[PDB]
């Protein structure tokens, strides 16, 4: 087919892995962030469920 | 002939007229015209019979020109497209430029085969034409490495830009 051919489908190639290599070092940023100050969707340790609390009177007034 | 004597120059030959003293003939003479007679009119016959079918079916070839791609110095860094457009556009100009000492060495030894025992005198301009090329040569491709490359090249450059601006500083 001619050089242009392979020309254009190496700079194809070369526009891809050097996105795929941006992304993989920003996710390993990401990452770190996340696990040092967990505030994204990633690395959120549990909780104990405010669900389950009574808020009903009880026996003793002072609580 | 396909090639030309601006790319590959050649004196004019001068050759003498014979003037033989002796009265015996000469047998390189005779064995010169029996050779053409027998060998060189067959095979330019064939050869004409060859060029006339070439002519019958002539066909053309071109040869291909690149434009010229921006160079690396204006290429930011990390930025694989044009780096390698301009690698692959410095790897074009390498080729070229082997090939161009080629020529310069063919063309030496052509002038010292010519002149013979006259080349320590008449070589003079392709000697220096030779070391001069040979001087730009080691100047911008040379201690580069098996892994030579545009950014190596520049690298060099750019270490040898800065030693004589040093140099010129005194």
């Amino acid at each position: 087919d001619g050089p242009e051919k392979n020309y254009e489908k190496t700079l194809a190639i070369l526009q891809i892995e050097s996105e795929k290599a941006e992304l993989r070092l920003k996710e390993q940023e990401v990452r770190r962030l996340m696990r040092a100050r967990g505030d994204g969707p990633w690395y959120q340790f549990p909780t104990p469920e405010k669900e389950f609390i009574d808020h009903s009177p009880k026996a003793t007034p002072d609580n | 002939d396909s090639w030309d004597k601006d790319v590959y120059p050649e004196p004019p030959s001068r050759t003498p007229a014979p003037s033989p003293q002796t009265s015996l003939p000469n047998p390189i003479t005779y064995l010169t015209k029996a050779y053409d007679l027998v060998v060189d009119w067959p095979v330019t016959l064939v050869r004409e019979f060859i060029e006339r079918q070439h002519a019958k079916n002539r066909t053309y070839y071109y040869h291909r020109q690149y434009r010229r791609v921006p160079d690396i110095t204006e290429c930011k860094e990390g930025d694989v497209l044009c780096i390698y457009e301009a690698e692959m556009q410095w790897r074009r100009d390498f080729k070229v430029d082997q090939e161009i000492m080629n020529i310069i060495q063919e063309r030496l030894k052509a002038c010292q085969q010519r002149e013979g025992e006259n080349y320590q005198q008449n070589c003079a301009k392709e000697l220096e034409q030779f070391t001069k090329v040979t001087k730009a040569y080691q100047d911008r491709y040379l201690d580069l490495g098996a892994y030579y490359s545009a950014r190596k090249c520049l690298a060099k450059q750019k270490q040898r830009m800065l030693e004589e601006r040093k140099a010129a500083r005194q």
